[PDB]
This record gives C-alpha cells, sequence and structure tokens, in this order.
C-alpha cells in the first residue's frame, strides 16, 4: 500500500493504476484535494502544449518561415520579432479552440458535467489513429510520458535561453559555460534593494 | 498533514491575510519590475 | 398547509416576509396563529421561528 | 526503572528501547516533552548530513574535481557561496526536503519509521535481523559522525590545517 | 505548392559544420566542456 | 492638442520637472563617495527618475501648464490607454471576484451547515470557483438570461412600506 514512485510514502487515493503514467506519484497530495479528472486534463493539456513548444524551439532553430520577421534562430527573440497581429491571431484562435473543443464546458464546475467526458479526450483523432483499441493503453501511456518529458525539456530550454542568449541546438554546439559574473539568483533584499 | 491544522488554515482570517498578502505581494512585484505604470501602454 | 411543507410568509411586518420557512406544527384549537414556521435566517431578536395564520402563509 | 547507559539516572518514560541505539540516555528530558518520532527523524537527518560531510572532508582533501579549484573545505563553503554551486546544492537539498516534510507527516500519522526512506537500491538489508544490526550501526555512526564533523571544523578554525594534514603533521 | 522562389522556407544547419566532440577553438560543444572539465 | 494641452515630449515644464527632480537627487549624491552603498542607491534612484520621464514623454500623454501628465477620459481612442483600457482590465478582474464570490455563496447555501463554509472556507471548492472567473461575462450573462441571476421581487424580504 506504499507508492511505487515514492516508496516511503503511502499510495495516494484517487491514484489506482487505471490512468496512464499512474506510477503512484503524488507526494503533496494534490489528487486528494483536486479531482484527478481535472488534474489529468490539465496534465495532458500542459504536456501537449509543451510537446509542441519543445518541437517549436528546436524546429524554429532549424527551419523558418520566410521573411525577416521570422528569421530569429533564438526562440525567445521570435516572440518579439513575429508580427503582433499574427501572434494575437494565434492567441484568439487558441481561445476559440478552447471554447469549441471543450464544448462550452470550460470551468472547473462544468467540464466533465457530461459523464461521457474523459480527461484529455477532446474528440481529437483526425486521422483515426486511435481506431485500434489495442494501442490505446500504450498510446495514452506514451502521450503522458512524452508530455511530462516535454514539460521538463521546454522548461529547461527556456531557462537555458535566458541564461545563455542562444538557441538550444546552437547552445549545445557553441556551448559556453556559466561564468557566474552575471545571472546571480535572487539578491533583491540582501543588498536592501537597488 | 493534520486535518485540523488545515481546517484552521482554511479559517476566514488566515485565508484573508494570506490571500491579501499574496495580492499585495504581486502588486509589489509588478510595481518593482514594471514601475510607474500610469497608463496602459499603447 | 401541512406539517413539514415549505411556506412563503405574507405578513408584511415579519422579518421573513416573502422568505421561505418550513412548517413545524399546526394547532387544531381556536388558536389565532396556528401555523408555527421555523426559518434558516434568524431575526434581529435572534429568534428563528414564529407562529402565523393560514391567510399569512402560502405553500411553495 | 533505571537507564542502561547512566546507571544512577532513571530510564526516561518515553524511551522503551523501541528505537534502535536506545540506551536510556536522555537526562535533560527532551522525550518527556517532544515527540520521539520527530526527534529520531532529526537525529538520523543530522547524522546522515554529518556522515556525508565527514566523508566530504576526507575525500575533498584526497581529491578534488579538475573543473573546481583546489582548496580547503571551509574555503570551499565560501567559494561555493559566491560561485553558485552552493545555491545549487541548497536548492536540491531543499527540493528533497519538501518530500521529507511529506515523509515526516507520514511518520506523525504513524505510517512510517522515522529514518526510513525505503532507500535500499543495493539490497544490503536481507532480512529483519541484519536490518536491525545495520540500523544500530547507522545510529551509532550517525552520532559519532556528528561529534567528528564538529571536531574537524573546530580544529580547522583553531589550526588552519585539514584533518588529514593535521594527522600527518604534529 | 505554397511559398515560392520569392519567400521560401529557410532551412539552416545549427551544427555550423563542426562535430559533436574533438573540436577546435571555433566550436566548443557541450561534450567538449565535459572533456575540458575532465582535463584541467 | 486636446483641451489646450501640450504633449509631454515637447512641453518645457515637463522637462524642467525632470531636470529639477534629477538635481534634487544629484545634490544628495554630491555628499557621498563613488562606490559607497548610499551613492549606488541614489544613482539607481536617478536612473529610475530619468526612465520615468523618458517613458512618459514618448507615451502620448498630454501635459498641462504645470508640466504634469493629464489624462483624457472622454472616450477617445487616441487616449484609451489611460482610462478605457485600464478600466476594461479592472471590470474583468472585478467581475471575476464578484462571480467567484457569488458562486461560492450559492455553493455554501447548499451545505450541511451553511455558515461554517463562510468562516471556514472549503478551500478546494473555493479554488475551483476562483478558476471559474475567467469567463464570467458569458457565465454571468447566461446566468442572467436563464433566470438564475435575478430572483423575482416576490422572493425578497422588504419592509412593510
Ligand atoms: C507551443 C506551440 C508553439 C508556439 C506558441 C509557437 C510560436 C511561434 N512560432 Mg512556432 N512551431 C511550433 C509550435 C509553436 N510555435 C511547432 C510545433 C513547430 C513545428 C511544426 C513550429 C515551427 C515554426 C516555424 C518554422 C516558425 C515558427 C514561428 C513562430 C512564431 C510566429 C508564429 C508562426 O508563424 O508560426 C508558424 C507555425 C508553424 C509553421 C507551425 C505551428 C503549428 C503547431 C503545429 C501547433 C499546432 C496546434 C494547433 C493549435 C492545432 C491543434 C488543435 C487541436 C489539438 C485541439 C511564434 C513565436 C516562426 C518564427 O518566428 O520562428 C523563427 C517560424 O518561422 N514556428
Ligand atoms: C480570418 C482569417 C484570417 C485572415 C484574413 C488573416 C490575415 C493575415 N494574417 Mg492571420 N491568422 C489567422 C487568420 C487570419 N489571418 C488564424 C486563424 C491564425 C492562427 C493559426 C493566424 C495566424 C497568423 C500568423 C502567425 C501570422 C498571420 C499573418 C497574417 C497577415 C499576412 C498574411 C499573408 O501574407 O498571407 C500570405 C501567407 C501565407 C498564406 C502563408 C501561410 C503559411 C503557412 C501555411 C503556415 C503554416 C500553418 C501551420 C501548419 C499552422 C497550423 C495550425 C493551424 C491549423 C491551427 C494577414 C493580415 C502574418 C502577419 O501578420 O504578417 C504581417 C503572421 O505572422 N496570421
Ligand atoms: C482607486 C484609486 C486608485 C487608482 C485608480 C490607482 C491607480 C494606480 N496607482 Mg495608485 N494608489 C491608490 C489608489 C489608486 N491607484 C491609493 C489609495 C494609494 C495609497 C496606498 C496609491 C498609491 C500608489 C503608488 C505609490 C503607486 C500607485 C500606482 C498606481 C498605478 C498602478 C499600475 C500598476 O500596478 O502597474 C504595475 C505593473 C503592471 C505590469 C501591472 C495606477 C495608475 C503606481 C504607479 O504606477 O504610479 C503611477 C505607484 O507607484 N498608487
Ligand atoms: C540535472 C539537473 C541540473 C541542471 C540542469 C543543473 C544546472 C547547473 N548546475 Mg546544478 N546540480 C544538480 C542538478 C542540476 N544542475 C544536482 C542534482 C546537483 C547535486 C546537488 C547539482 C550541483 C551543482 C553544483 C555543485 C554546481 C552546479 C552547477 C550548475 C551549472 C553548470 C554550468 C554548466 O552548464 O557548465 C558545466 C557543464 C558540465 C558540468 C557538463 C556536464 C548549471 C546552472 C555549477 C555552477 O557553476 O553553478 C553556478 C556548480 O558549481 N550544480
Ligand atoms: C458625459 C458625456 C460623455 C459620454 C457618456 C461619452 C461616452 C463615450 N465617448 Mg465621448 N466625449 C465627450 C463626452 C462623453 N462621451 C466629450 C465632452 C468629448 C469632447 C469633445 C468626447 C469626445 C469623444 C471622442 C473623440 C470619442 C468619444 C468616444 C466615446 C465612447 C467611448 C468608447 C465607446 O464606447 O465606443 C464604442 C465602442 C464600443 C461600444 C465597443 C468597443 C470595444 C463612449 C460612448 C469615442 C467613440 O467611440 O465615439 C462614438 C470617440 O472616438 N468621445
Ligand atoms: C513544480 C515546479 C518546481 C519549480 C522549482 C523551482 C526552481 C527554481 C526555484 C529557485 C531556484 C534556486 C533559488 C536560489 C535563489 C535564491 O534563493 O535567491 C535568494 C533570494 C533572496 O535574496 P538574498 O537574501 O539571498 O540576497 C543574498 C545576497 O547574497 C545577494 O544580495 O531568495 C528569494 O527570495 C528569491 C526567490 C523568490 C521567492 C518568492 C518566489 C515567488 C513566490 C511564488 C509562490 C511560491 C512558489 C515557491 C516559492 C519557493
Ligand atoms: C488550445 C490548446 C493547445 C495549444 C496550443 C498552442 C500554443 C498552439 C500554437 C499554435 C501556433 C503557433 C499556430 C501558428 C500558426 C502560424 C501561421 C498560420 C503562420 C502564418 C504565416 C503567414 C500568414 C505569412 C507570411 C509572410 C509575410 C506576411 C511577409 C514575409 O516577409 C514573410 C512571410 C513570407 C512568411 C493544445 C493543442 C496543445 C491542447 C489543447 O487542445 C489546448
Ligand atoms: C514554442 C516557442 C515558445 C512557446 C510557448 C508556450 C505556449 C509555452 C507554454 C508552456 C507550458 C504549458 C509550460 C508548462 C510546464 C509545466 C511544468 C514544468 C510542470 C512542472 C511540474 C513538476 C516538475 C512537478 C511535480 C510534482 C507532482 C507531479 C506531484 C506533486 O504532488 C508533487 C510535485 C509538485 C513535485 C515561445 C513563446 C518561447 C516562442 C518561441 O519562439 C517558440
Ligand atoms: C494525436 C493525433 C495526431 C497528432 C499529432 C501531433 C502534433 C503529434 C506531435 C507530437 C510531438 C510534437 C511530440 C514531441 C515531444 C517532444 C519531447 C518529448 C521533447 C522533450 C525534450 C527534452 C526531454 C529535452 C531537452 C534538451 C535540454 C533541456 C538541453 C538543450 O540544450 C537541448 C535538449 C533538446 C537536449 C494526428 C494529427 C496525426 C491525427 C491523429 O488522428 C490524432
Ligand atoms: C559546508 C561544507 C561541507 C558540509 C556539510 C554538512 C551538511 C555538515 C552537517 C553537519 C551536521 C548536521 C552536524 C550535526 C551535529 C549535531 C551534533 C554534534 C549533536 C550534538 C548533541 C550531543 C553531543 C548531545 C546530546 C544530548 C542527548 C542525546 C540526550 C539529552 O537529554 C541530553 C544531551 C543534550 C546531552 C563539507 C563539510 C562536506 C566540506 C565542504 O567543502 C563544505
Ligand atoms: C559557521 C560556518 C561553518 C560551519 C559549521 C558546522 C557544521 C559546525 C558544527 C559544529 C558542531 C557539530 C559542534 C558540536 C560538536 C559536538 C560536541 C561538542 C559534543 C561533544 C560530546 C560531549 C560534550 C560528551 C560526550 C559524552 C562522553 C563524556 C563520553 C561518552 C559519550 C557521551 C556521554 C555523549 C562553515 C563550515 C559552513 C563555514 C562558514 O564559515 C559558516
Ligand atoms: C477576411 C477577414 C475575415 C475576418 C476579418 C475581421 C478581422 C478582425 C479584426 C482584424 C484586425 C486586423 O489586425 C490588424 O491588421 C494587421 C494584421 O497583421 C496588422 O497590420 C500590420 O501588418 C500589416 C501586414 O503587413 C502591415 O501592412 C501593417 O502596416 C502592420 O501594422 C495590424 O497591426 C493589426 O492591428
Amino acid at each position: 500500500a506504499k507508492s511505487k514512485a515514492v516508496p516511503f510514502l503511502s499510495q495516494p487515493e484517487a491514484l489506482d493504476g487505471s490512468m496512464a503514467g499512474d506510477v503512484g506519484f503524488d507526494p503533496f497530495g494534490i489528487s486528494s484535494v483536486i479531482d484527478i479528472k481535472w488534474l489529468r486534463e490539465s496534465e495532458l493539456k500542459h504536456g501537449r502544449i509543451c510537446m509542441l513548444a519543445a518541437t517549436g524551439c528546436l524546429v524554429q532553430e532549424v527551419v523558418h518561415l520566410p521573411g525577416p520577421a521570422f528569421s530569429q534562430k533564438m526562440a525567445l527573440n521570435a516572440w518579439a520579432a513575429a508580427p503582433r497581429g499574427g501572434m494575437i491571431s494565434i492567441l484568439v484562435a487558441i481561445g476559440l479552440i478552447e471554447m469549441i473543443s471543450n464544448r462550452f464546458a470550460l470551468t472547473a464546475t462544468d467540464m466533465f458535467a457530461n459523464p461521457n467526458r474523459v480527461p484529455g479526450d477532446l474528440g481529437f483523432d483526425p486521422l483515426s489513429l486511435g481506431a485500434n483499441p489495442a494501442n490505446r493503453a500504450r498510446f495514452e501511456l506514451s502521450e503522458v510520458i512524452h508530455g511530462r518529458a516535454a514539460m521538463m525539456g521546454f522548461s529547461g530550454m527556456v531557462h537555458q535561453m535566458i541564461v545563455s542568449k542562444q538557441a538550444p541546438i546552437e547552445q549545445l554546439m557553441h556551448f559556453k559555460a556559466v561564468d557566474s559574473s552575471l545571472m546571480k539568483l535572487g539578491g533583491a533584499a540582501g543588498n536592501l534593494g537597488y | 498533514m493534520d486535518s485540523n491544522f488545515l481546517k484552521y488554515l482554511s479559517t476566514a482570517p488566515v485565508l484573508f491575510t494570506v490571500w491579501l498578502s499574496f495580492t499585495a505581494s504581486f502588486i509589489i512585484e509588478a510595481n518593482r519590475f514594471f514601475p510607474d505604470m500610469l497608463y496602459f501602454p499603447m | 398547509v401541512k406539517r413539514g411543507s415549505k411556506v412563503r410568509i405574507l405578513r408584511k411586518e415579519s422579518y421573513w416576509y416573502q422568505d421561505i420557512g418550513t412548517v413545524a406544527t399546526i394547532d387544531t384549537s381556536g388558536i389565532r396563529y396556528p401555523v408555527v414556521v421555523r426559518f434558516e435566517k434568524v431575526s434581529y431578536s435572534g429568534v428563528n421561528t414564529n407562529n402565523f395564520s393560514l391567510d399569512e402563509v402560502v405553500e411553495v | 526503572d533505571f537507564s542502561a547507559a547512566v546507571p544512577f539516572l532513571k530510564r526516561p518514560s518515553n524511551l522503551d528501547g523501541a528505537y534502535i541505539g536506545d540506551v536510556g540516555f536522555d537526562p535533560l528530558g527532551f522525550s518527556d516533552v517532544f515527540d520521539l518520532r520527530v526527534l529520531r527523524e532529526a537525529e538520523l537527518k543530522h547524522g546522515r548530513f554529518a556522515m556525508l560531510a565527514v566523508l566530504g572532508f576526507i575525500v575533498q582533501e584526497l581529491y578534488t574535481f579538475p573543473f573546481f579549484p583546489k582548496m580547503a573545505p571551509v574555503d570551499a563553503h565560501d567559494y561555493f557561496v559566491k560561485q553558485g554551486g552552493g545555491s545549487q546544492i541548497i536548492f536540491w537539498i531543499s527540493f528533497v526536503e519538501l518530500f521529507g516534510v511529506v515523509a515526516l507527516f507520514e511518520t506523525l500519522q504513524g505510517k512510517r519509521e522515522p529514518g526510513d526512506f525505503a532507500f535500499d537500491p543495493l539490497g544490503l538489508a536481507k532480512d529483519e535481523a541484519t536490518l536491525e544490526r545495520y540500523r544500530l550501526a547507522e545510529v551509532k555512526h550517525a552520532r559519532l559522525a556528528m561529534i567528528a564533523i564538529g571536531g574537524f571544523i573546530h580544529q580547522y578554525w583553531v589550526t588552519k590545517q585539514t584533518v588529514l594534514e593535521q594527522l600527518g603533521n604534529f | 505548392a505554397l511559398f515560392g522562389k520569392g519567400s521560401m522556407i529557410v532551412v539552416e544547419d545549427p551544427r555550423d559544420g563542426c562535430g559533436a566532440y574533438a573540436n577546435s577553438g571555433a566550436c566548443h560543444t557541450f561534450l567538449d566542456e565535459i572533456g575540458d572539465a575532465l582535463k584541467k | 492638442d486636446v483641451a489646450g494641452l501640450t504633449p509631454c515630449g515637447e512641453s518645457k515644464e515637463f522637462a524642467r520637472r525632470l531636470d529639477g527632480s534629477v538635481k534634487k537627487l544629484q545634490t544628495r549624491l554630491s555628499k557621498y563617495e563613488a562606490g559607497t552603498p548610499p551613492a549606488l542607491a541614489l544613482q539607481k534612484q536617478i536612473d529610475k527618475t530619468k526612465n520615468r520621464f523618458d517613458r512618459y514623454g514618448k507615451a502620448g500623454l498630454l501635459c498641462g501648464t504645470d508640466g504634469l501628465p493629464h489624462l483624457i477620459t472622454d472616450g477617445r481612442w487616441t487616449h484609451s490607454g489611460e482610462f478605457v483600457i485600464p478600466g476594461l482590465l479592472f471590470l474583468y478582474v472585478a467581475g471575476w471576484i464578484g462571480w467567484v464570490g457569488r458562486s461560492y455563496v450559492l455553493f455554501a447555501r447548499t451545505a450541511d451547515k451553511p455558515t461554517e463554509k463562510e468562516i471556514i472556507i472549503d478551500v478546494p471548492v473555493a479554488l475551483s470557483f476562483v478558476s471559474t472567473g475567467f469567463i464570467w461575462p458569458f457565465s454571468a450573462f447566461k446566468e442572467f438570461t436563464s433566470g438564475n441571476l435575478i430572483v423575482p421581487a416576490d422572493e425578497i424580504t422588504v419592509s412593510p412600506r
């Protein structure tokens, strides 16, 4: 009755090994506080965005759309250089995708109001790749793991773009270490401000 | 963690002081990094 | 009305006028205010129950 | 009635020998006031930090990593304060200590031994009997290393020589 | 076919024509930093 | 420009405000040595003062005869960043707080003891509610039209008059 992920803690309730990637990891007991359906919807959503975000950073390093506004190898510069009208178009399109794909059940009080609604199942299978029932367990597992990995990887790449003002692949290929002269962490209250 | 200590931290004055300190804390941090915002910049 | 039903108060000087209470008992004697209604809200006096007539009480 | 360690002192009521390494030694009566589980959590945590640190001293005089400058361990504390690697180590210790807070809540709720993190990758504990023998050894080593690290740092503060070089000289 | 001679997809080599390890001054890879850390 | 005001970038009174505000700090900086902590602090204050005046000059704000920025709040779109757009941000946050609190009081009415839920807040449920506020204009307008925001006049306690 111990967790398999954290062997010295008790196995958390609402984690019963049914969900993909349910290795028994909830030390802080958020699943005991927050319904596991919302947490799995949010975990799948974070990971799917991060999978695209990781692929985004690496692919924007390799390939660009044409034009001078899209010629930013370093990914954090593409945020500023890309045409604002189109980035707000992306943002509005994301909001529309959120309202239609969630079917106007967007809040924590009305998503999963339909008992047919499943965490992460927005009805997205354009090429019917989940038509085979046998692969469903593996795919759902591999989606969750790819999502988690991409959360960790994208977080790394962003904070490596902050530290070293370099895109991730050409930061690996032109690696220059941390000098520690700059990028000191904290310090706003140690010197009493300024 | 103890359920009675969590029920104590859910009391109205504790949540009020923590939430308004968190609220005050991000007003302070937003005015630290981005000060003197008399207007929405446009 | 009948015991246990939810009722709307029509006594204009009541604290719970046009609020919902529930009927506890109804006397059968020649009582002037037989319907005893209990209320979730407490009055300014702190009382949460009062006796009313039938013509001051409507089932909801 | 009386303590195994101190013959003339009475054995503390809360010390029943359930925790390994118990010899009844608690004159100041900290177990009469505080939870023993928490105190054994603290004893094993202080001791494990001290054991890692005494091995830390000895290996750091014997070898240092080529990417780091060669220097004394207290000077290493100050260098890694200013360099950033101390903050790294503090962050990762703090990160592990978050789940340590969860672990201590599991101990207070009765469902975990005070020093158990189920950390037996190399399967050295075979059955209960050897686990008890190792556990008594762990507490004895933990206590001995707490005294030893205090000696190593205090001796360096008095005489600016490392522990291996202080044995080598004088 | 979308895009076109004028304004076509820009594909560039991030590697910049140097290897993963065993490089000169112009290229210092992450693995080169591991090697530089080991030999110092 | 608007209302006989002058853009802050070309008004001489805004420029003399900036120059006087920097002279006050420079005469405080003139009593300290270069690397000392008060001098470093005072120089950062000078930098912040210059940044504030530089940003205000290029922002399209209009200054008065006094050299201070004035806000035009009549609705014109060339000045919507001073009241209309900050006001829209406010009304979104305020309606968020109102919708979230209203949703929590309606939840707390359906509790076993409704008044403990208001002095000891069910924090997971209240956090579910604070997440609900991002689409409050639609949620509240659908609530209004579906007869769930407004109660009829004959369900409200009123005085005899
Ligand atoms: C987290 C996702 C994410 C975000 C926020 C961005 C953001 C941006 N991208 Mg990047 N990109 C992404 C993913 C992302 N990208 C992925 C996955 C790829 C690989 C196909 C790329 C490849 C890419 C290139 C080649 C370029 C950008 C560029 C840009 C910038 C301008 C927008 C543009 O022209 O996009 C162009 C976008 C594409 C060509 C593909 C993006 C579409 C992906 C597949 C998301 C699709 C999901 C969508 C919402 C539908 C799913 C709905 C359903 C599941 C419910 C902007 C900074 C430009 C730039 O300035 O960078 C230098 C540019 O030249 N993007
Ligand atoms: C209502 C429809 C509509 C209209 C009329 C416009 C009009 C415009 N857009 Mg916008 N846009 C829209 C919807 C629309 N957009 C939506 C829904 C999105 C989000 C997916 C965007 C995202 C977007 C970006 C990111 C950019 C524009 C840009 C532009 C401008 C230049 C267009 C151009 O040169 O095209 C001729 C060029 C093409 C037809 C090239 C298309 C390039 C390929 C097909 C992109 C790859 C798609 C990728 C795989 C995305 C998949 C995800 C998607 C399926 C959800 C123009 C003002 C650009 C701009 O402002 O430049 C000044 C710009 O940077 N738009
Ligand atoms: C699940 C996601 C996991 C996220 C992991 C986070 C990774 C990064 C975390 C920090 C990395 C190392 C930090 C060393 C850096 C460090 O310790 O700097 C020290 C800094 C204080 O400055 P000092 O007093 O140290 O000055 C020292 C002198 O030497 C220099 O003047 O500590 C802070 O308060 C900074 C952090 C902000 C604290 C508030 C954060 C925002 C609060 C949001 C709500 C709570 C969130 C958690 C708060 C802890
Ligand atoms: C909703 C949500 C999620 C999400 C998500 C996210 C973050 C999605 C992000 C999606 C993105 C980044 C979409 C980008 C579209 C880019 C386009 C259309 C580019 C058009 C270029 C044009 C028109 C041009 C041009 C030209 C111009 C003008 C002039 C030239 O000199 C240059 C050029 C030749 C190029 C997911 C899916 C993960 C899960 C869940 O369901 C919830
Ligand atoms: C593509 C691209 C860009 C972009 C972009 C976008 C749209 C970015 C959005 C990115 C997102 C959604 C990032 C989310 C990351 C989530 C993380 C790291 C989760 C951490 C949780 C952890 C580690 C945990 C845990 C734990 C659990 C599970 C159990 C608990 O009991 C305990 C514990 C808490 C310890 C930009 C804009 C830069 C432009 C660029 O040109 C191209
Ligand atoms: C579902 C569905 C379909 C679909 C689809 C789609 C869009 C599928 C796309 C799936 C994707 C984009 C998966 C990408 C995962 C990326 C990962 C795991 C990266 C992790 C990075 C890490 C760990 C790292 C790192 C790094 C660090 C920090 C240091 C850096 O210096 C470098 C480095 C990079 C090494 C379709 C539409 C076909 C139809 C079908 O009917 C239904
Ligand atoms: C900084 C740094 C590193 C490091 C490090 C680290 C993390 C070092 C950690 C060191 C630690 C945690 C040391 C812990 C010491 C505790 C002691 C001595 C307790 C004494 C109590 C006694 C004697 C008692 C008692 C009592 C009992 C039980 C019963 C009572 O009724 C009565 C009584 C009061 C008598 C190293 C060193 C590796 C080198 C590196 O380059 C730089
Ligand atoms: C300041 C600072 C540093 C630091 C530091 C650190 C970690 C300092 C740690 C200091 C420690 C651990 C002091 C404790 C020593 C143990 C004692 C005195 C107990 C002795 C036994 C006794 C009294 C009796 C024993 C008994 C007898 C008679 C015999 C039988 C047994 C018993 C009955 C128990 C750095 C290095 C980080 C550098 C930086 O500059 C900041
Ligand atoms: C066929 C359309 C069907 C629906 C149309 C309804 C549109 C809804 C509102 C449209 C708003 C237009 O959004 C506005 O237009 C373009 C979009 O890049 C941007 O305009 C920008 O890029 C264009 C394109 O090269 C430049 O010529 C222009 O100088 C620059 O300002 C504006 O900064 C943005 O504010």
